[PDB]
């Protein structure tokens, strides 16, 4: 069933956010000063 | 691209190493090394890529040592009572 891969798009989620945490915080040139943000659910608003 | 693909075999209940082994045109228990460890390196599931992370050798070594410290004296810790 594509259940099977279903899984791979929170793997997904995962890689995303870690693409924030990791490479967007220290290379955010955007929000370069502004922090906080430590958590996924923070730009579900902030900026998606 | 790894894990679709090794879950996509667990859907087809085999494996990678299975289906190379049977790709081969000669019968398998017949062939040579190189194909014996590359399937048995299939039959791993393993990104390869995380291997380099696992094989590229050691930043650092067993101890950092300094002159400051080794003429103050260093110490290795009493290590004979262990085997």
């Amino acid at each position: 069933s594509n259940s099977i891969e279903a899984k791979l798009q929170e793997d997904l989620r995962d890689a995303l956010v870690d693409y924030y945490l990791g490479q967007i915080v220290p290379n955010s040139k955007d929000f370069t000063n502004l922090r906080s943000t430590i958590k996924n659910v923070d730009d579900l608003y902030d900026h998606l | 691209p790894t894990q679709q693909i090794n879950k996509g075999l667990g859907a087809s209940n085999i494996e990678l190493g299975t289906v190379i082994q049977r790709v081969d045109p000669q019968f398998s228990w017949n062939t040579t090394q190189e194909k014996y460890n590359q399937v048995l390196l299939a039959y791993t599931q393993l990104s390869s890529e995380q291997i380099a992370l696992l094989s590229l050798p050691d930043v650092f070594t067993q101890n950092f040592l300094t002159q400051t410290e080794l003429s103050a004296g260093y110490l290795s810790a009493s290590t004979t009572e262990i085997l």
